[PDB]
């Protein structure tokens, strides 16, 4: 019965409600809605100990900047996303995500988490990268961004396949956990 | 409407409620309805609970002194919500809670609120939602 708070920030669409609905319920939000503030909760084990993990989802949209502080005060870890096919969002993470987290929730630990693992290797994403001289994001620089931003881990993951989803969690509730 | 006169005539007399704008929220925009009204318990930053006396009319949370109400004075928060400006949602982790935001402009606040039952938090957020 130990409780900890998970937030989740980063780019709009880079996926990050379909990753807490994913890992929370299996299911896979087909209707895609835009977050301004929901929260979801699961319960997982870790390590022979059972954690309830609250889920506070946030708004990827600047339009809801002002809003995301109120998710912020007592967070036990952060998910910092990206997404795999938007170069974009991943250099949005030390130009936005890292500084205000850094701000509201200093000492809490961050895991950095690329999503949409499956799609690297989409020929549509693939090819729309090229038109601009872009390709999927590689886990040099995903694993070089979390360095750089002093991340506690660096996790890599696909709503979708699902491959990964679990042990995302699992790092997150093991820095939870950390003193 | 009956309960609203006396609610109205137990509130003390000079008091109020600053907003995040600057403005002030005074007993006598209350002479200008009531939807429905009841006793809640508000989670502070800290982790403690305040009873308050919560009416729906906006957002309105009174504290009790003695046989009067007051406008809440709650860690400096504004103690009316403005409906237009309210997200209201279900508390995951708490079957009795839910988050109240208020999104205003002038500076965002969250009131997580506690009633007495599942059924008392799914009553109030029908009857938020409404308006
Ligand atoms: N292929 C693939 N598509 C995904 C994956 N995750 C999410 N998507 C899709 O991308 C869209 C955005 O995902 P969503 O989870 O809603 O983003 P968000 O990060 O919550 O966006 P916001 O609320 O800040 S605006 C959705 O329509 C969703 O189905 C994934 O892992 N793989
Ligand atoms: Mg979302």
């Amino acid at each position: 019965a130990i409780r900890k708070k998970l937030v989740i920030v980063g780019d709009g669409a880079c996926g990050k409600t379909c990753l807490l609905i994913v890992f929370s319920k299996d299911q896979f939000p087909e209707v895609y809605v835009p977050t301004v503030f929901e929260n979801y909760v699961a319960d997982i084990e870790v390590d022979g100990k059972q954690v309830e993990l609250a889920l506070w989802d946030t708004a990827g949209q600047e339009d809801y900047d002002r809003l995301r502080p109120l998710s912020y005060p007592d967070t036990d870890v952060i998910l910092m996303c990206f997404s795999i096919d938007s170069p974009d969002s991943l250099e949005n993470i030390p130009e936005k995500w890292t500084p205000e987290v850094k701000h509201f929730c200093p000492n809490v630990p961050i895991i950095l988490v690329g999503n949409k693992k499956d799609l690297r290797n989409d020929e549509h994403t693939r090819r729309e990268l090229a038109k601009m001289k872009q390709e999927p994001v590689k886990p040099e620089e995903g694993r070089d961004m979390a360095n750089r931003i002093g991340a506690f881990g660096y996790m890599e993951c696909s709503a979708k396949t699902k491959d990964g989803v679990r042990e995302v969690f699992e790092m997150a509730t093991r820095a939870a956990l950390q003193a | 409407n009956q309960k609203w006169l006396e609610i109205l005539n137990k509130i003390e007399n000079k008091t109020y409620t600053k907003l995040k704008n600057g403005h002030v929220f005074r007993k006598q925009a209350l002479m200008s309805t009531l939807l429905y009204d009841g006793l809640v318990y508000w989670k502070t930053a800290t982790g403690r609970f305040k009873d308050i006396l919560a009416l729906l009319l906006v957002l309105l949370f009174l504290q009790e002194k003695d046989q009067k109400y007051i406008f809440a004075a709650v860690d400096q928060k504004p103690s009316v919500i403005s409906l237009q400006k309210l997200i209201a949602r279900e508390v995951a982790n708490e079957e009795r809670g839910m988050f109240l935001i208020s999104a205003s402009s002038a500076g965002p606040e969250m009131y997580e609120i506690h009633t007495n039952s599942k059924e008392e938090r799914n009553n109030w957020m029908r009857r938020i939602q409404q308006a």
